[PDB]
């Protein structure tokens, strides 16, 4: 079906070939990479982004064009080794895969350590180009930043025909988290990606959906638009995407409901769907702050206010045992903020969230 | 007869205790569908999603994942190349025990090895299976959240088709996971209310308390039927039931209720009453601290009331065991020749006691610098409470009332 090979082409895992979207920062990378793999001499180069920008995306396609180069003998062969931060259970335990990724030996970490130091820094035998990639620098911080130093000052080192490319989220990284020495090393050589536009927005989707007439522009336009004016995610756009299809399976309308239903917050019909004890307890929290004029209030007034509502109101009388119930099932789900551990009579309570908000939802 | 009674007692036990699979959904057909189809489809084809569950504890979250996995594994053979893994926020609190749980339940430590070594590429090299995670708000808690990173991008990867599924009360959980694994994780959410007004509770409780089709006698099972519809409509259950709606909409509460009234259930009354339910009710909503009151002594009572006076006096304000046993002293003074004539150490005995029983708590807690005596004590209940419990007091001497009253 129609519906289904959409679903097929906007899949995030379905990775295109190349999008001229990014394409002048993929030529900045490919001169930059290039004229390292020329002369024999080893860089590095630090980009920062904020995510969604397919910076994993772009490097990988990099990747791919230089290996294609040197499957076609127009490039000098070379060694790419991969490594992510996050994917490691310790910091130091990097050395180790990096070694184990080069030669396959088993070390500790201070001794794999030690024989990386050996390999780039002594007159070994002529190695092939070594491409490293690590992702996710930010995670592999250290109080002593000793791993850091060694990752961005070795390929500084002629001999060790190292390319380096860091891969991370904030650009203030190298100035409040890297010292004096290697924030230079790294200075001067700081790739920011910006945001895609909605004109590169609809244009992504208009890629994605070639020779496939499913979406009417007008959905397409305006989901490109919400995401340039949320974040300019193309991930989140691809959920959207999916979530139309799956609505219209069941217009403009489908993106309405999508975009309405994955970033609408769900308090306000969680106060609507609570019980009537949970809004007399609301009730009489919102009247005491108004009498006081505090963020925080301990149970005992709280709760003489819950009894004089309930006394206006005709219900009967509570017990302190079930106020306290009432309270620590409200505690559970997040509406409020309660240490009920100990403390019974003397809880401090504080909303968590807008009080126009509960008055929107309390007024109907 | 006896044989019957045991029959449906052991089948009642089983439905409550136990929370044993039943056919009956209660405004859930929606969700239900939606996740059904969504397993269908992560199921026949490989295709990978992500879904989050929230609900307060004790609406059935895990039931209609059960339900599903019922209905759909039996489906065909796709049941043989499905695999399903189990975890638990409770007993799997680190990361090694995560992994070791998962080599584990996929048969797989003979291929990564039995030795404690904290390699996980054999897994992750290699690696349609799919993840249940209970309490999935503490695997958030844990020191990088490396496994739900790992998992989302396996989920997000095109290798092998991986299904996570998540169980939260917390309404926050958005806002608990970090940046990456939010941008990672598919915005699938499904919501479990109550949402449903006080006759269908009504028509719950009818049909809970009803004997399915498959028990053997079929006379005596109608007559069962026709006593818990006529139960149905009256007013004192209709009042017990509306009691406790208003307290709670939870299932888990009602399933107690239905339980502890079945428990009054004998040879000699084979059906139930409404006055049954109400001894269940009254016996379920009973507070702890009028008992705990109750059980005191005529000293502890005296106490008590000087303790109240102080707080009467000294607007919201500490206390030690100088000052109590100044006024007591005051008190029994006042009186010309009442038989209260005790010493220093039983009344400090009787204040160690009140304290052992935790109806008073330090301030600031410190030992050695500072004695039991010249110690910041507060209590811990109201005044209502206090006239409350001394109105029930069986043998409440004239004179501490009058002076409780003062
Ligand atoms: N050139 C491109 N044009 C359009 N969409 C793209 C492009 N490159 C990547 N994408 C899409 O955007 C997604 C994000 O790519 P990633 O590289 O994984 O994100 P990132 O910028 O690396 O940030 P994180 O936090 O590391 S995932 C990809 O999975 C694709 O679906
Ligand atoms: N929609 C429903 N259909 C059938 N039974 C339900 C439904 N909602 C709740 N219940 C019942 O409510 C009772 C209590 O639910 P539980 O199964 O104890 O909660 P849970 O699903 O285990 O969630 P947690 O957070 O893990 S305690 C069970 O006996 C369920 O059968
Ligand atoms: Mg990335
Ligand atoms: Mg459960």
């Amino acid at each position: 079906s129609v519906l289904e090979e959409a679903r097929l082409r906007l899949h995030v895992s379905a990775v295109p070939e190349s999008l001229p979207c990014r394409e002048q920062e993929f030529q900045d990378i490919y001169n930059f990479v290039e004229s390292k793999l020329l002369d024999h001499t080893g860089g590095c180069m630090y980009i920062s982004g904020v995510p969604g920008t397919g910076k994993t995306a772009t490097v990988h396609e990099v990747i791919r064009c230089l290996q294609q180069a040197a499957q076609a003998n127009d490039v000098p062969p070379f060694q790419y080794i991969e490594v992510n931060g996050m994917k490691l259970t310790e910091p130091h335990q990097v050395y180790v895969q990096i070694l184990q990724k080069l030669t396959g030996q088993k070390a500790t970490a201070n001794h794999a350590a030690e024989l990386l130091a050996k390999q780039f820094c002594t007159r070994g035998s002529p190695q092939e180009t070594t491409v490293l990639l690590v992702d996710e620098l930010d995670l592999l911080w250290t109080h002593k930043q000793d791993i850091m130093y060694n990752l961005f000052d070795w390929p500084t080192h002629k001999e060790a025909r190292l390319v380096v490319l860091a891969i991370a989220n904030t650009m203030d990284l190298p100035e409040r988290i890297m010292m004096n020495r290697v924030s230079s090393r790294l200075g001067l050589t700081r790739m920011c990606f910006q945001p895609y536009t909605y004109s590169q927005l609809q244009q992504i989707l208009r890629s994605r959906l070639k020779h496939l007439k499913a979406f009417e522009d007008d959905a397409i336009q305006l989901v490109a638009r919400k995401v340039a004016a949320l974040s300019g995610d193309a991930r989140r756009c691809l959920d959207i995407c999916r979530r139309a299809t799956e609505i219209c399976e069941f217009t403009i309308a489908h993106s309405m409901e999508a975009v309405d239903e994955m970033f609408s917050s769900s308090y306000i019909t969680a106060i609507k769907n609570s019980s009537v004890l949970e809004q007399s307890f609301l009730r009489a929290i919102l009247a005491e702050f108004r009498r006081s004029g505090l963020e925080e209030a301990t149970f005992q007034q709280i709760y003489s206010q819950h009894v004089a509502l309930c006394r206006m109101e005709g219900l009967p009388y509570p017990t302190m045992s079930e106020t306290m119930a009432v309270c620590s099932h409200l505690g559970s789900c997040r509406l409020l903020l309660v240490e009920p551990s100990r403390n019974d009579l003397l809880l401090r309570v504080r909303l968590n969230v807008s009080q126009d908000d509960v008055l929107y939802a309390l007024k109907d | 007869h006896t044989e019957c009674l045991s029959q449906v007692q052991r089948i009642l036990r089983e439905r409550f205790c136990r929370q044993s699979p039943h056919s009956n959904l209660f405004g859930v057909q929606v969700q239900y569908k939606h996740l059904s189809e969504l397993l269908k489809r992560t199921a026949l084809h490989g295709e990978s999603n992500s879904v989050l569950i929230i609900g307060p504890r004790g609406s059935g979250k895990t039931m209609l994942i059960n339900h599903a996995l019922k209905e759909l594994m039996e489906i065909e053979e796709v049941s043989e190349n499905v695999l399903q893994v189990h975890l638990n926020g409770l007993l799997q609190i680190n990361d090694k025990i995560a992994l070791k749980e998962i080599t584990r339940q996929l048969n797989l430590e003979n291929v990564v090895g039995d030795k404690v070594f904290g390699s996980f590429a054999e897994n992750l090299s290699f690696l349609p299976v799919i993840f249940i995670l209970d309490e999935f708000d503490l695997f958030a808690h844990h020191k990088n959240q490396t496994l739900l990173y790992n998992l989302f991008d396996i989920s997000q990867s095109a290798q092998t088709p991986i299904a996570v599924i998540g169980l939260t009360c917390r309404l926050d959980i958005l806002e608990l996971l970090e940046k990456r694994v939010k941008s990672r994780f598919s915005h699938r959410q499904i919501h479990l209310m109550n949402s449903f007004g006080f006759p269908q509770y009504v028509k719950i409780f009818k049909e809970q308390l009803s004997l399915p089709a498959e028990f053997p006698d079929k006379v005596f099972a109608e007559k069962w039927n026709e006593n818990v519809q006529y139960l149905s409509e009256d007013r004192s259950v209709q009042e017990v039931l509306q009691k406790h709606f208003n307290i709670s909409k939870n299932l888990r509460s009602l399933h107690m209720l239905l339980m502890l009234a079945l428990n009054r259930v004998t040879a000699s009354h084979p059906f139930m009453t409404a006055v049954d339910l109400m001894e269940a009710s009254q016996l379920c909503s009973m507070d702890s601290k009028a008992n705990i009151v109750h059980g005191l002594s005529v000293l502890e009572i005296c106490l008590i009331i000087a303790m109240k006076h102080l707080n009467d006096i000294y607007e919201e304000e500490p206390f030690n065991f100088q000052m109590v046993y100044n006024e007591f002293q005051k008190f029994v003074q006042r009186k010309a020749h009442s038989v209260y004539n005790f010493e220093k150490p039983v009344v400090m005995k009787a204040f160690e006691h009140l304290q052992q029983l935790e109806l008073i708590k330090p301030m600031e807690r410190t030992s050695g610098n500072s004695q039991r005596e010249y110690q910041l004590m507060k209590l811990l209940l109201d005044n209502t409470q206090i006239m409350n419990a001394l109105q029930k007091y069986p043998n409440c001497p004239t004179d501490v009332r009058q002076w409780a009253t003062s």
